[PDB]
């Protein structure tokens, strides 16, 4: 491929602009260049940020997984947005109300905890009590000291 | 040792020699048959290590990395035997001799017992590499490729020689055996740091550390297929084994002098695992696993526990067979599919169900999958950082679910998923690239049997 | 098996002690296992004993004779350095074997001992912690390229702090 | 899946989308049977009873209030057809749809085991190699003298010939391989 | 003991016989899923000697076959650590692969790769006795590594769909994140007490054991499908049925539990741990079982009916109850994968729909199939004295008198009732309301290959509980005094929430509007952790990874600081000097320069 | 209308006002657009049927994003202050923070270990 | 709505060859020829 055909610097006239949508197929008013921040956008067309989930599902795409046409110019993020990463669909519920509803549960949960951890539920009964000075040497204890005599009653 | 140099060297007349038909075919055997003879060096029945001679010598850090060397050559010939297919004899012929050339070379510089045999040795090693690179690349790019490779070392390594003579000066010889046995602690002057810089750097930039990585993205998808396999195979390895040959000398200066590189080495694994999400050429992302993986190799090195020596050997081969297949992989596709973009494509388990499952595998050498070695290297590096600060457990955490998800993200994006049916040209795979893979994978299936081979001078 | 370097307990199996008019099964799968299996498998191993037997040969444990340590190397002698340096990377790994058949033994004992090993295996416990104790204050913070200097080096720094420490 | 989408769509075929969209989200709604039918009568009763309206700016605000009204109802996990995009077994099949390209490396002694299904095959191939040129002419000079396009493309006119590019639409893996 | 040690290996052996014979011509000739299907029920058949030798003299064996490797002081064995988990496991996971197995036949049979199929299958099967029967934390790690493999490439068999691809990478992250946990502990019991195995590491009791736990914690919370890490499951079942029914429910997913089990002896002090543990089953339960509720796939629905119970078993180990939660594992195996079995059943009979919308009067169409479902329901819904009852129950029984978070026991016993509630909505929807399928009816479950599986697995929910929860031996103390409404709580609120799950379901043939509602749609959308989190995270680290790495740094700012300004400036230089007007006067004037310079350095320097 | 576009869930097609325009310039506008791709249809579809094809179809759109995404860049980079200050914070300040964390880390361990607070119970690899 | 003549016909055409490629793809009574 030659210069003309392979990209090139942010168009910085109207006749660049008309040749560059000529280059990438596109038309030359939805043709529109990356900001002019100095990051090597350079000359690439912004599409629209769609993930590949939106496009259309029963249409024969010449790539067909991909969802692109031949010669269609290609997202500057491709390979986030495939079909099997970012996923930009529209969604049943809004996303600011999902994110209330999922913080607002974890955050119901988590306070309760914290009011079940201050206040227990125990059945109402002693201690267990176990023989031999707790179980002294069969619970690790060494023979040689003597433990505190812990007693035990009716 | 000379019992496998001089039939390397020989291998040269034999090339030169065979007639243009039975070229490649002679060659390939004998390599195989040196390969075989070069097990010799696996007979340490004893603590004591071997020193044939007083040019060459031999330990358990140079016998595996040495019978790798060996081993690499055929499977080079091999994969290099299509993509000379229709250049003229003597073309192919100086290739063949390049590869012998490589390989003798990487094998003396291994087995050699003073750090100035090493020095040049070492870099004797950068004209035939540039000469691989620059005449049969592919790409425009590859005089620039090259000249990105050439002087990263040569800037490296000249401080290294400054640094070399110093020492003899100072100390009389550069026998290794000699340096090991009547070293002596360094003091914290600036002098002192300037020089465990200097000794340091060259083997560093051949390790490639995070901010001076930028000479393998570049050499890697420029380079021809032995090229690639040669250089991320052994060639990054030259790198630790110096580092780890001359650490002795440059002690207790490591304690504080390793922090920046430590941390460089911990951070750049993050940051180029997470940079193999997101590329699309199938070859730099290998490149950019291999530096991810060096990363790795350099923080054990400098923290220099047993762990973290044996672990480090034993992750250097492991790279080293588990790159290698990738790439020749790599490289079976781009023979038929003429480009190197891992999206172009995909599906290609429906029309090479085999070559499907030696990508798998690769892969999971890759993400390491345990027992292989592989793992073991990786697990041990990770025991050995984790004592050293147990804060480094969520860098390598992060690294290896990254590890993990690009090393899956290469199989669904090409073997799975549905065929690019407009590829009419996908042929049936080679017979020789299946034998590749075959070779490829089968050591390393034999030394997770046998890990006790790979381990370092420490364990 | 050297029961000495590899202690073992006494078994103390029960008496069979049947309350069931049912069969056990294990008794007959046991006594069909060994008329099958064991019996053909024995014949075998003791053909294979008496070939042995036939072409019998002799193998012999290797006897290091001792040699100056590093102490009594005058610095810079690589010639006694390297003879005191391979004497002391034989005994370090010696050293290393030691630790792996104590943590054996422990290992042992747990098993053996089940839900009693919370006292029953104190013995094997104090052991295992002594040596580890021997092993830390011989080898540990040795660097990669470990070395009878660096463990000399190391000892006598330990022994100027123990000898400060009776003086105060 | 076999005809190319149209450069936009009229108020009828954006209305009727709405209907079938809206009814199947109402089934999806109303399980069973009887009550899907109950509610989807009166869901009929309310399309048509702006059926006639020639006001089309009316019509077109009418339409986004049933859109967005639609938006706020609509099932948050609908009914998908099994094959349908988006429903489970949608592409459980593309692995075995290997295309008939691959035939052609077969190895002669795997030829051999299918004799007649490869006679056949080289008769097909010797019908497409027949047709390339005169299907190519074909579009060539059916091109609209002027700059609009569609996707649709032309019927075989001419006696005798197949018609343009129907290579890829014939012979396409079955469904069920 | 030989007889013991010799056929714990034999099952492996055996388990290996199929993989071997796949590798060679003879698999061509051999009709190999009846090979398969064969070995595994001898292998069932074998290791029911050792269960019986425990069961008897109940002595665990420490086996250690191969001496890997030895690393200064720390050899790597492969060893077997046998006992009363590992062996009833492998019993009960021959069991119920034996079944998966022929069943897989049937459900499989028109499929190609049908022999890798099984193959994988068996592979699967072989890397979780790993898992179980494992000393090492290396091996153990093997099994919990190499399960996730074979999950990986088992779902998404049909490597066709997209959906499936990414599910199994949705596996990957959410298995991998959790075995940094995993490796976290590895590396802590490696350097505080010098040893992977088991029995060492036993003598860790007395140590604090936080750091090692968390990561066993995490590492069990990403395998089990806990809260944190839940989505990989549910979204599990684009593979296979029978893959489903196998791992995703019976085996695999109870490695975390079961990893928890092996590792009680150290948890038992960890107060921190066991309250964390029973919060983490507390929330799970409740929220999947929200999710199970307002599901509309026959799959989905039980795949989170999974994830509910196995949040029950980790409130079961946050309370130091180890052996009642293994109990529940082995005890659920059953049941659970005969529900699967049963849906695969109906799916398959019907032109493979999933949704339990167009499933109706499938109890009068399909006896057989609707009776098992029954009986798997019952039994997840423990009604008295069958397979559920025999575990569930107790688990109840303990929770609601022990110690315990007050909030966490409450939304526990609310999960349970709406456990009943979420199984009435199957067997309703799909077994009593009048038919919804299309209307060509093909309906044929009489293949014996269908029916005997099922029946094995039936007999199972029937009768395994009782005879396993009489048979094993004492083992932790229960509670049985405690009050009336105490002591048939489960079955008060299980039974209400059946009538309730009636009654709402009821309501449906009313004809009236259902409307969309705030709890509905945060039930069916599971919550919004997947829209949120898989929609949020992806996009950032990938963002972050392309820009800021890629990008910012890697192709500019290094580029720019190190090769491009050395370029620069060099080119700079030669600019500079090279380019002479090419004149001998200035030339001249030049070496007049130089002239005096050296005269001005002679002078001063003297 | 009540929804609520985010940058990741999108505004759906039919509640968006411009999909219902239809004044002559946007008609226009989207037929044009279906001109252009089906002018490339037809070129990908002559080749994709040719039988005289012994290769693949190049994608010119692939390339060119290829070459977008790498050779393009650094000759279509130019130093600002935002991009300097983004560079130099996103490398250098993760290294920093990390050797702070490390280096406290590991100097507290020295202290402790020098004093004989930490006991190395059975640490014996290291 | 409708199919145009043009499409109609086009359709009819394309029918015609599937069917005759579909019916073409039946294997012969000896068609598995499994060599000895
Ligand atoms: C304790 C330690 C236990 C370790 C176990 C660790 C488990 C790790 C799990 C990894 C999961 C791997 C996986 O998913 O399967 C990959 C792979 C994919 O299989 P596939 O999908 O059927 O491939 C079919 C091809 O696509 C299409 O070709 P095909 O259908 O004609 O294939 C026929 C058959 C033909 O196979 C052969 O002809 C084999 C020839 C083997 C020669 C080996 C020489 C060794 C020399 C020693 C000196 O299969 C093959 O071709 C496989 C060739 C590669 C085998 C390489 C050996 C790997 C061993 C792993 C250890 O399956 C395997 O073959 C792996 C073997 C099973 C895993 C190991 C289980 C232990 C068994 C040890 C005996
Ligand atoms: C009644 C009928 C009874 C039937 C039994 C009959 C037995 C009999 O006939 O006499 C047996 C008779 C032995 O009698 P013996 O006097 O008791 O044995 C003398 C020595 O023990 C002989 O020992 P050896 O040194 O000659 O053994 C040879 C060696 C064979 O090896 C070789 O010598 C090299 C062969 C290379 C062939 C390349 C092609 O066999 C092996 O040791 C097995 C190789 C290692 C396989 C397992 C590796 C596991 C890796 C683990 C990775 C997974 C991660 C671990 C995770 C756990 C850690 C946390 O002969 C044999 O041993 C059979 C031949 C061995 C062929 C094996 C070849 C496999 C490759
Ligand atoms: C109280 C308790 C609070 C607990 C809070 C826990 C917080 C969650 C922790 C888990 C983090 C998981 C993040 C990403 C999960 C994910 O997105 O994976 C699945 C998803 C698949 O997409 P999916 O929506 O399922 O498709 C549906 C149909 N298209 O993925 C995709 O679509 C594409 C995935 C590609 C991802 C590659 C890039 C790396 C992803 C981020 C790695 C993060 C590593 C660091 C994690 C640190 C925290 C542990
Ligand atoms: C710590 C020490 C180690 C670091 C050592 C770094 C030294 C590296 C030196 C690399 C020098 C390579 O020199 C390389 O020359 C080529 C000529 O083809 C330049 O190539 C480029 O030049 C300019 C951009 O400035 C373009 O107009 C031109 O089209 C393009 O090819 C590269 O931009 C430059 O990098
Ligand atoms: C400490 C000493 C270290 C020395 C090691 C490093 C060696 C440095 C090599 C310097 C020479 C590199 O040579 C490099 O040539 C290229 C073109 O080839 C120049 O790049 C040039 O490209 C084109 C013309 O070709 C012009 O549009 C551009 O403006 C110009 O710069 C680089 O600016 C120069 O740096």
């Amino acid at each position: 491929m030659t210069k003309d055909m392979l990209p090139g610097s942010y168009p910085r006239t109207p006749e660049e602009r008309a040749a560059a949508a000529k280059k990438y197929n596109m038309r030359v008013e939805d043709y529109e260049p990356y900001p002019d921040d100095g990051m090597g956008y350079g000359d690439y067309p912004m599409l629209p940020n769609r993930s590949q989930h939106e496009r259309d599902p029963w249409y024969q795409w010449d790539h067909s997984e991909l969802r692109m046409n031949w010669g269609e110019p290609i997202h500057w993020d491709l390979d986030m947005y495939i079909r099997n990463r970012v996923d930009t669909s529209p969604t049943p519920v809004s996303w600011d109300v999902m994110c209330k509803h999922l913080f607002g549960f974890v955050a119901f949960m988590v306070f309760m905890f914290w009011v079940g951890h201050v206040f227990p539920s125990y059945q109402p009964v002693g201690p267990k009590q176990y023989p031999y000075n707790n179980l002294y040497l069969e619970r690790g204890g060494d023979p040689t000291k003597e433990p505190e005599p812990v007693v035990h009653y009716d | 040792m000379l019992k496998i140099i001089l039939p390397s060297l020989m291998l040269l007349p034999l090339t030169w020699l065979s007639s243009p038909k039975k070229t490649w075919t002679n060659v390939t055997s004998y390599s195989f048959l040196i390969s075989l003879t070069s097990l010799t060096l696996l007979w340490q029945t004893d603590e004591n290590y071997k020193n044939f001679s007083n040019m060459f010598s031999s330990d358990p850090l140079s016998t595996p990395l040495i019978i790798l060397t060996a081993w690499l050559l055929p499977l080079m010939l091999m994969a290099s035997q299509n993509h000379l297919k229709k250049d003229n004899n003597v073309l192919q012929k100086l290739y063949i001799s390049m590869l012998i050339s490589l390989q003798i070379l990487l094998i003396m510089t291994f087995s050699a017992t003073e750090l100035i045999m090493f020095y040049i040795l070492f870099e004797a090693t950068l004209i035939p590499t540039l000469i691989i690179i620059t005449r049969w690349g592919n790409q425009t790019e590859r005089l620039n490729a090259g000249i990105y490779f050439l002087f990263y070392t040569l800037i490296g390594s000249i401080p290294l020689l400054i640094a070399l003579i110093l020492i003899q000066n100072h100390v009389g010889t550069l026998n290794l055996m000699i340096l090991s046995f009547t070293t002596h602690t360094l003091d914290a002057s600036w002098s002192n740091n300037l020089l465990w810089l200097a000794c340091m750097m060259a083997f560093l930039i051949k390790m490639p550390l995070y901010g001076v990585h930028l000479w393998l993205p570049k050499a890697h998808v420029e380079a021809p297929i032995a090229g690639s396999m040669i250089l991320a195979a052994i060639l990054l390895k030259l790198g630790s084994y110096g580092m780890i040959r001359i650490s002795i000398i440059l002690d207790p200066l490591t304690k504080y002098m390793a922090y920046p590189f430590i941390l460089l080495s911990l951070w750049g694994m993050i940051m180029t695992s997470s940079i193999c999400l997101r590329q699309t050429d199938l070859k730099s992302l290998i490149a950019y696993s291999s530096v991810s993986h060096m990363a790795l190799v350099i923080a054990s090195i400098m923290i220099q526990t047993p762990w973290s020596f044996m672990g480090a050997t034993m992750l250097m081969i492991a790279h080293g067979l588990t790159s290698s297949l990738l790439f020749c992989l790599a490289n079976s596709n781009y023979e038929r599919i003429h480009s190197r973009t891992m999206i172009m494509a995909r599906g290609l388990q429906m029309v090479f169900p085999l070559m499907a499952t030696w990508w798998l595998m690769a892969s999971l050498a890759n993400l390491a999958l345990p027992p292989s070695i592989n793992l073991m290297g990786e697990l041990f590096i990770t025991m050995s950082l984790f004592s050293w600060s147990n804060f480094t457990i969520i860098l390598m955490g992060i690294n290896i679910i990254i590890t993990g998800m690009y090393s899956m993200y290469m199989i669904i994006t090409t073997q799975r998923g549905k065929l690019t049916n407009h590829m009419i040209n996908l042929q049936p795979s080679h017979t020789r690239e299946l034998t590749l893979m075959a070779l490829h994978m089968i050591p390393l299936i034999l030394l997770t049997t046998s890990p006790k081979l790979i381990t370092g001078l420490t364990m | 098996w050297d029961k000495d370097v590899y202690p073992e307990p006494p078994s103390r199996t029960p008496a069979p002690s049947p309350q069931t008019s049912l069969p056990n099964p294990i008794t007959y799968l046991t006594k069909a296992y060994d008329l099958v299996v064991d019996w053909p498998v024995t014949l075998v191993r003791e053909f294979i004993e008496r070939q042995h037997a036939k072409n019998r040969t002799y193998y012999y444990h290797r006897q290091y004779r001792r040699v100056p340590d590093i102490t009594e190397c005058k610095e810079g002698d690589v010639l006694c350095i390297y003879e005191a340096e391979m004497q002391w990377r034989r005994d370090f790994k010696v050293d290393q074997e030691i630790m792996n058949i104590i943590q054996e033994r422990l290992k042992a004992c747990q098993q053996r001992e089940g839900e009693n090993y919370q006292q029953n295996c104190a013995k094997e416990l104090e052991q295992f912690t002594k040596v580890t104790k021997a092993y830390q204050d011989r080898y540990l913070d040795l660097g990669a390229y470990y070395s009878a200097r660096k463990c000399l080096a190391k000892q006598k720094q330990r022994m100027l702090e123990e000898r400060k420490a009776a003086r105060q | 899946a076999f005809c190319a989408p149209p450069a936009y769509l009229t108020h009828q075929q954006k209305v009727l989308r709405l209907y079938k969209r809206a009814l199947r989200h109402l089934e999806s709604w109303c399980i069973h049977r009887d009550k899907y039918r109950y509610f989807a009568c009166l869901m009929r009763a309310r399309f048509e009873e702006h059926k006639n309206e020639k006001d089309m700016m009316r019509a077109t605000q009418l339409l986004r209030e049933a859109e967005e009204e639609f938006w706020q109802n609509q099932h948050p996990q609908p009914y998908i057809f099994p094959d349908s995009p988006g429903g489970t077994s949608f592409e459980r099949y593309e692995c075995y749809k290997v295309p008939e390209w691959c035939l052609d490396y077969w190895h002669p002694s795997e030829k051999a085991m299918y004799p007649d299904y490869f006679s056949k095959r080289e008769q097909w191939k010797k019908l497409r190699m027949e047709s390339w040129d005169r299907e190519v002419k074909q579009l060539q000079e059916e091109t609209s003298p002027d700059g609009i396009m569609t996707e649709a493309l032309p019927p075989a006119r001419r006696e005798g010939d197949l018609p343009p590019l129907w290579w890829h639409i014939v012979t396409r893996p079955r469904e069920r391989p | 003991m030989n007889i013991f040690t010799t056929s714990i290996l034999l099952i492996f052996i055996l388990l290996l016989s199929p993989i071997l014979i796949s590798m060679s011509n003879l698999i061509k000739h051999i009709n190999f899923p009846l090979y398969t299907t064969t070995s595994i029920k001898f292998s069932f058949i074998i290791s029911l000697l050792p269960l019986l030798m425990f069961f008897h003299n109940n002595m665990e064996y420490m086996i250690t076959t191969w001496h890997w490797v030895t690393m200064n002081s720390m050899e790597l064995k492969m060893s077997f650590k046998t006992d009363f988990f590992s062996i009833l496991f492998t019993s009960v996971a021959l069991f119920v692969t034996w079944s998966i197995m022929q069943f897989s036949s049937w459900y499989m049979h028109s499929d190609p790769n049908i022999n890798r199929f099984i193959k994988y299958l068996t592979l699967f099967l072989i890397t979780m006795l790993i898992l179980t029967s494992a000393n090492n934390m290396f091996q153990l790690f093997i099994g919990w590594e190499g399960v996730g493999i074979m999950s990986f490439l088992l779902i998404g068999w049909w490597y066709g769909r997209t959906d499936a691809n990414t599910a199994a990478l949705q596996a990957i992250l959410y298995n991998r994140i959790g075995d940094i946990g995993f490796i976290l502990a590895m590396v802590w019991f490696s350097l505080n007490m010098n040893s992977w195995e088991l029995q060492q590491i036993m003598f860790s009791n007395n140590n604090d054991n936080l750091i090692p736990l968390m990561g066993l914690l995490i590492a069990a919370t990403g395998k089990s499908a806990q809260f944190g890490l839940h989505p990989w499951l549910p979204s599990a079942m684009e593979g296979p049925t029978p893959v489903s029914a196998l791992l995703h429910s019976s085996t695999m997913v109870v490695a975390g539990i079961f990893l928890l089990v092996r590792f009680h002896p150290l948890t038992t002090n960890n107060n921190f741990i066991l309250t964390t543990m029973l919060c983490l089953g507390a929330l799970t339960t409740l929220f999947t079982a929200i999710c199970a509720l307002t599901q509309n796939d026959i799959k989905k629905i039980i795949a989170f009916s999974t994830s509910s119970q196995l949040g029950l078993m980790m409130v079961t180990l946050g309370m130091n109850q180890p052996h009642l939660a293994f109990l529940h594992i082995c005890t659920h195996a059953f049941f659970k994968a005969m529900l699967f079995m049963c849906s695969g059943s109906i799916i398959h009979s019907l032109a493979d729909e999933q949704d339990i919308r167009k499933m109706g009067n499938i109890t009068k169409i399909m006896p057989f199939t609707s009776s098992c479902l029954v009986i798997g329901s019952l039994a997840l819904t423990g009604m008295p004295f069958l397979t559920g009852f025999y575990s569930k129950d107790l688990i109840i029984e303990a929770i609601n008198t022990c110690n315990t978070n007050a909030w966490a026991l409450l939304i526990t016993l609310i999960a349970t009732s709406m456990t009943a509630m979420y199984s009435m909505r199957i067997i309703y929807f799909v077994t009593m309301t009048k038919p919804r399928f299309p209307p060509l009816i093909s309906i044929n479950e009489n293949d014996p290959d269908l029916m005997n599986p099922i029946k094995r697995l039936a007999f199972g929910s029937i009768f395994a509980g009782f005879v396993i929860s009489y048979n094993i031996p004492p083992t932790s103390i229960p509670v049985l005094t405690m009050p009336w409404f105490l002591k048939t709580t489960a079955l008060i609120i299980s039974v209400l929430g059946f009538l309730i799950a009636l009654e709402l379901n009821n309501l449906t043939m009313k004809l009236s509007m259902n409307k969309a509602n705030p709890y509905s749609s945060f039930s069916t959308l599971l919550g919004f952790f997947p829209s949120i989190i898989h929609r949020i995270t992806p996009m950032k680290s990938l963002n972050l990874s392309l820009k800021t790495s890629l990008t910012l740094l890697d192709l500019i700012w290094l580029e720019k600081t190190i090769p491009k300004s050395t370029s620069t400036l060099h080119t700079n230089m030669t600019t500079l000097t090279t380019n002479q007007k090419g004149l001998i006067k200035l030339y001249f004037m030049s070496f007049l320069i130089n002239i005096i310079l050296i005269i001005i350095l002679y002078s001063i320097n003297l | 209308s009540k929804y609520k576009p985010a940058p990741l869930a999108t505004l759906p097609s039919t509640l968006d006002p411009a999909e219902y325009d239809v004044s002559p310039e946007t008609r226009r506008a989207q037929v044009e657009r279906l001109s252009i791709r089906a002018r490339l249809k037809r070129e990908y579809l002559l080749q994709y049927n040719d039988p005289k094809r012994v290769s693949h179809i190049e994608d010119p759109a692939l390339i060119r994003w290829t070459y977008a995404r790498s050779a393009n860049i650094y000759p279509n980079f130019r130093p600002t202050p935002k991009n300097s200050l983004l560079g130099a914070v996103a490398g250098f300040g993760p290294l920093i923070f990390w050797y702070y964390v490390f280096k406290t880390d590991r100097d507290r361990k020295e202290r402790l270990i020098q004093e004989g607070k930490l006991d190395r119970k059975f640490n014996i690899s290291y | 709505s409708g199919y145009t003549p043009d499409e109609k016909l086009r359709l009819q055409q394309l029918r015609e060859l599937r069917r005759r490629w579909l019916k073409d793809q039946e294997l012969s009574p000896r068609e598995p020829v499994l060599p000895p």
